[PDB]
């Protein structure tokens, strides 16, 4: 309603009868789900995660693949800290030309 | 579908150490505290078991934060 920009396209849009609706839930509740899942998952108790520890449940998970159960729990250390590096590798590459961004920005421009 | 109407707070355990570095863990279910000594209990409904192989998963060492008790012997 009050601005000095003239080239700007949702605007234009906007009064031409073209508009997005916001969605009936915020992003902000579907985060707090999100963080809900993710909490109940780790903590007890672990709802997400089958009832058990979620160290257990990766010792398990690592187990059943063929990994043998004396190497799981003699290097929890180094497996706690490549977990940790694996998600800060994930969380850092977003920063580069990603592939998820890829999809994002893919919808949003289409 | 099965469908729980009652609730019970027990002190559980998922995992102790028994003999000279052995692990044993609940199949389905946890390890409750029983009178110094321990027994196993379903996920899904309490009733105190005595302790078995055909509900536990050996282990070749326990983890380092399982709980300690010589005592129980299998």
């Amino acid at each position: 309603t009050g601005g000095s920009e003239i080239r700007d396209l949702l605007c234009v849009q906007s009064f031409n009868g073209i508009k997005v609706l916001p969605p009936i839930l915020s992003e902000s509740q579907i985060s707090g789900y999100t963080t809900a899942a993710t909490v109940a998952a780790m903590f007890p108790p672990w709802s997400a995660a089958a009832g058990i520890p979620f160290s257990l449940n990766v010792q398990y998970r690592i187990n059943g693949l063929g990994v043998t159960m004396d190497v799981l729990n003699k290097n929890q250390k180094l497996i706690a800290t490549a977990f940790n590096n694996a998600l800060l590798s994930i969380q850092n590459g977003f920063s580069a030309t990603n592939s998820a961004l890829a999809k994002i920005q893919s919808v949003v421009n289409s | 579908s099965y469908k729980p109407i009652s609730f019970k707070t027990v002190l559980v355990s998922p995992g102790l150490c028994i003999s000279g570095d052995v692990g044993i863990a609940p199949k389905q279910g946890y390890f409750i505290k029983h009178n110094d000594h321990w027994m196993f209990t379903g996920s899904s409904y309490y009733y105190p078991e005595p302790i078995s192989d055909k509900n536990v998963v050996f282990m070749n060492t326990c983890s380092v934060n399982f709980t300690k008790a010589p005592l129980v012997y299998l």
